[PDB]
């Protein structure tokens, strides 16, 4: 009712668009009234859910009239639209409409400046007049226009400020990222073109050296955001050393003209009245105009000669306003180098995760959002559409080309005019070769340029960010690191999910980020990494395989939490053993720093009593509560687990894991904002189900629906994957997440046993029955009866490890059962009777499932390795033992 | 006896199907464009010219030789008959064994034969008995019918010919993909449209709404002078109704096999330096396509060089062109971006990133001599001259270039025994089909 108000129900001169749909929100707006005078003294839903209908075409044009609300859901439409004197509502969505904006920086009825995601704040050129008469769509344009002027204003001056020729060092402090780094990309350029100018090299490429060095000390004692900063500018100085000492190496000045014109160059019109004009990028004879976007201060690319090209043939394709297109396989840099390049370009880069529910109106309605906006698009994991789809939408794909090309003002899809802008683009990152995805057709692939990236250079990466790191010793340590990889890709079992690419690497050197401060910036720290990265999703020969080539090529206390897992364990009654404990230590130190995890075991080898105790204990140590939403992916349908698009009337229905995402990001009640949340899938690793949360699971984190809404993944927000085998799925999905193999079953046979026996004592003197059941047990002929009963002949094969359950609640439940007539008999008479009823328990749960001269056979053998002795026939009464020839009752059936 | 064979065909793949109706509209053509067998003549130039481009290259080729067989041994006596199975023969490794010496041309095809050069010996047929072909223009210019299906592999499309067909035509095309409900109903109102009004209209990927193909367009081609349709279909796609297929004219669209024949291709379809350039990227292009189809020993893979590469390359020279106006050509800056940018984008594997670059380093090599292939040199523009003039001249001399029967592997600069095995396996297929086909 509130966003109904505010809508229709507040402001003026709105009433007359729909007449029918101002008499009903009138007359909803008289009934909501009256109930709630009647109550200050199911049917309201039912009718705002009716003229939620005739709402369509309002919210519709309302995103028309701003286009950045296409990325907004409808309940969020209604909530920014009607808050027109609150101000706070639209700070909300800044990350869902622009993408490196939080909220925006309020003081007195004004709008100061815009505060990016990691915390930087930029402060506006002109504060914004805000008065109760504006509505949202025209004061969020000219805050558009705002953040791209003052991005220009400290982008010149920060410009002004070096050509004065002061030194980097004392200019980071003063602007954001972006400035300092399009007037340092500017700087560098035209010093290098000085540079080429002559035969000269050295001079420069010393000053560079010695700025790196600078700025590597003050990174030393610098604050978060300014740490951040100095290591973003640290990234793009050794891109320009890297660039200057490859010219300097050159031989001839044609071959140096030729290096200088494969990389980037920032250069800047000196004429143009348009200063957001002023700018364009040049690489490889081409241009392209900077856009002055906020980009905040994201986590930089290492410049590797793979992204250079990949910046190369994107730029070859944008020219003539055509796709650019990324193929290879997982973990490669297709979507990352997409983002740098959108960077670069002074823009963030929208990327949309595709799925089979992206149908023909989806697609195009995507479509006419990002370019009626201008905005970069990027169509991660294209092949995942249906092929019909992709047909469908070629039409549209090459309109959007066509229009681009020729500069039509307006383009016409899903049966609607809109306008394009011409700041737009089209990106698709495929994976092709993998199973259960689709192959584009000819006239789609003509559309876009398809470039390789099958090898990456983890080399170049891996060096650049320990130095940035503050590694006294980095190139030996990336060689390390890497032959270390190679070694164990190679020499290892050459099963499916033993993936050792670019993205292990990546976790390895974030793993290797925070332990510096105890272990310290050297070999003890990427070694340590190295373990907690990868022993985990390694087997048991394997594991000696790690240990031996880790202590070839590599020479060289967590009390609370063990004690904290111990007693998490001693309350749920399991047994720290040595296996148990290191996956539990595997768990928690994978967990630290990755977000996603998988465990992948033998069925009932112990995932969930893992990941519970962990959990636990993490509640204990850090004192956080934790919420657990555990869903079975595959009981579930793919519309009911994400959400599905009503035909009916084109309206969205969130599905299950969508849901709890909507609930933790509203944060309605506030008690999840010092929770950790755990949504666990409990089921097949399906990759039709699994690969939709791609971009949820990689460093995007972000849930791309189909109704364009845009969900970012919290950094307490985790999940897990349990499952048994991972035949079917593809390392798209296997690489991005922590793996956590169980190779053998992390508890012995007998604390199984126990752990069993006393959650069925839990759940029901008692004490005595515990103890006599317990001294009736026997671990040393348990051993071999249960050794003795894996020669039997199973139906149904259940490992002997599972069926101590049954024994164990037929033991508990007879006791039980039994405990009436179990305080007039002697104990010896008990015991015998005890041992009877554990006997036939062990019968049926171990033989049960066998032929009857199968049957006969484990009696006989649990005769003998055990006491009374029990027949195939042997029965308790009301308590004499005896068999089943007494118990038969005379049948004389009559005729019908 | 041709009919038989056309029945066979469509027996071997559901789009060769041949209808009655079709075979006698061409023998009415027959007449309408000594003397039994000059008709006879001119029904067997008219059938394959027709019927042709509805044929893969391989079908093209079995097609061609039998047609010729027939012919020949109804016109010739015995021992020529003798003689010509003996060479089929020894083409498909079945009967190993010298023909009978006599007349002239049988004397070629066993030199074009026992030299290894099976490629030639393949064409030999199609270049002596065979003189016209037609291309997707003259199937739509020489058609009563107004519903056209062109078909072709997957990762190949020729829309962008039927694009251009239409813009030689002056006429408008209204592309509409299928495989949703919304492209179906804007198919069938634009169908009314272009019936009531006129205009051209193509329909791609109609393999992929199959139900609506079997209803609505069975129906429509089942019951305006300047509105014809398209549709586009794959080889390798799901089978497509018969009665719809065979009411529609059938063109297979498929790469052009010879080498200069794609170097003219693409030059027809085109100051000074910018027509060299022109000139040099249509040779890369045609070079580097005929190299593309030896998949183990020209590339490492199948690769799909199109006309977008050769758009993007040529804008990427005309750019260079244009901004380096002190004639200091950056030709190793064109060489690079051509290898790695342009055509190199789909390669994966670097040994092939490394041959496409010795073919560029071959081509763009910027030299005032340049010997491309070992017969034709292209010699660098002077600085008096003009754009017409450049045009006419690189004409003249791509005219005078001969293709030799070994120019799969002098030409693309390959080992012998690669294109031997190659060219030898390709003329065993293409001659036990023939074989299989002409018994019966
Ligand atoms: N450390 C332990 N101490 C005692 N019992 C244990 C321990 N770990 C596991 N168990 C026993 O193992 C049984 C099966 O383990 P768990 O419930 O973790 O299976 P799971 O990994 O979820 O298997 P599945 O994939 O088949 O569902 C539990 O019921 C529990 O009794
Ligand atoms: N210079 C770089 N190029 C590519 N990836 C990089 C680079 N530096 C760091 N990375 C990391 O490597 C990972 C590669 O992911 P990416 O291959 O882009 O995903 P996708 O497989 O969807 O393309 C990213 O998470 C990124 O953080
Ligand atoms: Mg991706």
């Amino acid at each position: 009712w509130l966003d109904l108000y505010g809508i229709l129900g507040e402001n003026l001169d709105i009433q007359n668009f729909l007449p029918l749909e101002t008499s009903k929100f009138k007359s909803l707006t008289s009934e909501y009234k009256m109930i709630t005078t009647r109550a200050f003294q199911k049917l309201t839903i039912d009718s705002l859910k009716m003229i939620k209908s005739s709402l369509s075409t309002f919210l519709e044009r309302q995103r028309r009239q701003f286009p950045r609300f296409y990325f907004l859901g409808n309940d969020d439409l209604l909530k920014i639209i009607g808050s027109g004197k609150h101000h706070d509502q639209v700070s909300k969505f800044m990350k869902k409409m622009f993408g490196s904006i939080e909220s925006i920086i309020f003081f007195e009825d004004s709008i100061t400046g815009v505060r990016s995601v990691e915390g930087e704040v930029l402060n506006l050129n002109e504060k914004i007049e805000l008065k109760d008469s504006i509505q949202a769509q025209e004061w969020l344009n000219i805050l558009d226009t705002e953040i791209k002027l003052s991005v220009f204003t400290q982008f010149r001056d920060c410009l002004g400020q070096l050509k004065d020729g002061t030194d980097i060092e004392v200019v980071v402090s003063k602007y954001i990222f972006q400035a300092i780094l399009l007037s340092a990309q500017v700087m560098w350029t035209e010093l290098v073109e000085k540079c080429l100018q002559t035969n000269e090299f050295s001079k420069y490429w010393k000053e560079v050296d010695m700025k790196i060095k600078g700025l590597l000390d003050k990174l030393n004692k610098s604050s978060d955001n300014v740490k951040k900063k100095i290591e973003a500018l640290l990234v793009e100085y050794l891109h320009f050393n890297n660039v200057i000492g490859q010219l300097k190496n050159c031989s001839t000045k044609e071959e140096a003209r030729l290096l200088w014109a494969k990389v980037q160059k920032f250069y800047q019109k000196n004429d143009t009245l348009d200063d957001l004009n002023s700018v364009f990028i040049s690489q490889s004879g081409y241009l392209l105009q900077y856009k002055f976007e906020y980009i905040g201060i994201p986590e930089r690319l290492i410049y590797t000669p793979l992204l250079l090209v990949g910046f190369a043939t994107l730029t070859d394709s944008l020219h003539q306003k055509y796709g650019g297109c990324f193929f290879g396989p997982a973990g490669t840099g297709k979507t990352e180098t997409v983002k740098a390049f959108g960077q670069n370009l002074g823009r963030v880069v929208v990327v949309f995760n595709c799925d089979d529910s992206f149908d023909y109106q989806v697609l195009s309605r995507l479509l006419v959002g990002i370019t009626q906006i201008g905005a970069w698009g990027c169509f991660d994991e294209f092949n995942r559409l249906d092929e019909k789809v992709l047909s469908a939408v070629s039409a549209n794909i090459q309109q959007i080309q066509n229009g681009l090309q020729v500069g039509k003002s307006h383009i016409t899809l899903l049966e609607e005019e809109t306008p394009l802008s011409p700041h737009t683009a089209v990106f698709i990152t495929l994976n092709p070769g993998y199973n259960g995805r689709s192959e584009l057709p000819e006239n789609l692939k003509k559309s876009f340029r398809e470039f390789s990236m099958k090898s990456p250079q983890s080399g170049t990466i891996a060096e650049m960010i320990l130095q940035i790191m503050g590694f006294e010793d980095s190139k030996s340590l990336a060689s390390k690191i890497v032959h270390f990889l190679e070694l164990l890709s190679s020499k290892c079992s050459s099963m499916n999910h033993y993936h050792f690419g670019l993205r292990t690497l990546k976790g390895v050197l974030r793993n290797c980020s925070p332990l510096v401060s105890e272990f310290g910036e050297g070999e003890k720290t990427v070694v340590e990494s190295l373990k907690r990265v990868i022993l985990p999703s390694l087997g048991d020969t394997d594991e000696l395989v790690f240990k031996d080539e880790l202590s070839k090529i590599f020479d060289s206390n967590s009390k609370a939490i063990v004690q904290c897992l111990k007693d998490a364990g001693q309350r749920s009654g399991f047994s720290m053993s040595e296996e148990f404990l290191k996956k539990c230590m595997q768990f928690y130190y994978m967990q630290k720093t990755q977000q996603a995890l998988i465990l992948v075991g033998k069925a009932g080898c112990g995932k969930t009593a893992t990941w519970k105790t962990v959990i636990d204990a993490m509640a204990i140590f850090d004192g956080h509560a934790n919420v657990v939403y555990v869903i079975d992916t595959k009981v579930l349908t793919k519309e009911s687990l994400y959400g599905s698009m009503l035909k009916a009337t084109l309206e969205w229905r969130d599905g299950l894991f969508t849901s709890i995402l909507r609930r933790v990001n509203d944060d309605i009640t506030g008690t999840f904002k010092n929770s950790r949340i755990w949504v666990v899938f409990d089921s097949d690793l399906d990759p039709e189900y699994v690969e939709a949360m791609n971009s949820v699971l990689d460093d995007n984190k972000i849930l791309t629906l189909p109704n364009g809404e845009r969900l970012p993944i919290p950094p307490n927000f985790r999940i897990l994957f349990e499952t048994d085998n991972l035949d079917h799925t593809t390392p798209a999905t296997i690489t991005r997440c922590g793996l956590l193999w169980f190779s053998t079953d992390v508890c012995s046979i007998s604390s199984k046993i126990d752990h069993l026996l006393n959650k069925s004592y839990e759940a029901l003197e008692l004490d005595k029955l515990k103890d006599l059941i317990s001294d009736s047990f026997d671990m040393a002929s348990l051993t071999n009866i249960f050794t003795c009963s894996n020669d039997l002949v199973h139906i149904l094969g259940v490992r002997t490890f599972n069926k101590l359950e049954t024994a164990v609640q037929l033991a508990v439940h007879l006791i039980s059962s039994y405990r009436q007539w179990f305080q007039n008999l002697d104990d010896k008479s008990l015991k015998d009777v005890i041992t009877l009823l554990i006997k036939r328990s062990l019968l049926y749960a171990l033989a049960g499932d066998s032929t009857g001269e199968s049957q006969r056979a484990f009696i006989q053998t649990i005769n003998t390795y055990f006491s009374q002795e029990l027949s195939d026939y042997s029965t308790i009464v009301i308590l004499s033992f005896s068999s089943f020839c007494s118990e038969i009752p005379s049948v004389s059936l009559e005729a019908h | 006896k041709i009919f038989s064979m056309l029945e066979k065909f469509g027996q071997f793949h559901w789009f060769y199907g041949i209808s009655i109706g079709q075979f006698l509209s061409c023998f009415k053509r027959v007449f309408i464009k000594t003397r039994v067998d000059e008709i006879l003549w001119l029904l067997y130039q008219e059938v394959y010219c027709q019927f042709s481009t509805a044929l893969d290259k391989k079908f093209k080729m079995i097609m061609a030789m039998t047609m010729f067989c027939l012919y020949k041994f109804d016109i010739e006596s015995e021992q020529y008959k003798e003689a010509v199975l003996t060479m089929i023969g020894v083409l498909s490794e079945s009967s190993d064994g010298v023909p009978k010496l006599t007349n002239d041309d049988l004397r070629y095809l066993w030199d074009y034969v026992t030299t290894k050069s099976y490629i030639s010996a393949l064409n030999w047929f199609k270049n002596e008995f065979f003189v016209d072909e037609w291309n997707i223009a003259d199937v739509v210019a020489n058609s009563e019918n107004n519903y056209f299906t062109m078909a072709s592999e997957r990762d190949v499309d020729g829309t962008f010919k039927l694009i251009e067909l239409a813009k030689a035509s002056k006429e408008s095309l209204k592309i509409i993909p299928l495989g949703s409900i919304e492209n179906l109903n804007y198919a069938q109102e634009e169908i009314s449209k272009s019936k009531i009004e006129g205009g051209w209209i193509l329909l791609q990927n109609i393999q992929m709404s199959l139900s609506w193909v079997k209803t609505y367009l069975h129906k429509h081609v089942e019951e305006h002078e300047k509105f014809k349709m398209f549709m586009t279909c794959h080889l390798t796609g799901d089978k497509l109704p018969a009665p719809l297929l065979q009411r529609t004219d059938r063109v297979v669209y498929e790469d052009i096999p010879g080498i200069l024949d794609t170097v003219k291709d693409l030059w027809g379809s085109q100051g000074v330096w910018s027509v060299y350039c022109t000139f040099l990227l249509s040779w890369f292009h045609a070079l580097i396509t005929a190299r593309t189809r030896l998949v183990p020993h020209g590339f490492s893979k199948k690769y799909y060089f199109n006309d977008c590469d050769f758009q993007f390359a040529s804008v990427y020279l005309e750019n260079v062109l244009a901004t380096n106006s002190t004639n200091n050509i950056p030709w190793a800056q064109v060489r690079d971006h051509i290898a790695t940018i342009v055509y190199g984008g789909k390669i994966d594997e670097e040994k092939d990133l490394e041959v496409v670059a010795k073919l560029c380093a071959h081509v763009f090599c910027g030299s005032d001599n340049l010997q491309i292939v070992p017969g034709v040199r292209i010699p660098q523009p002077l600085l008096q001259q003009s754009e017409e003039e450049e045009r006419a001249r690189l004409t003249a001399i791509l005219s005078n270039t001969i293709e030799p029967a070994d120019s799969l592997s002098s030409w693309l600069q390959l080992p012998r025994e690669s294109i031997l095995d190659y060219e030898r396996l390709q003329a065993k297929e293409v001659a036990s089909s023939t074989e299989q086909l002409l018994q019966e």
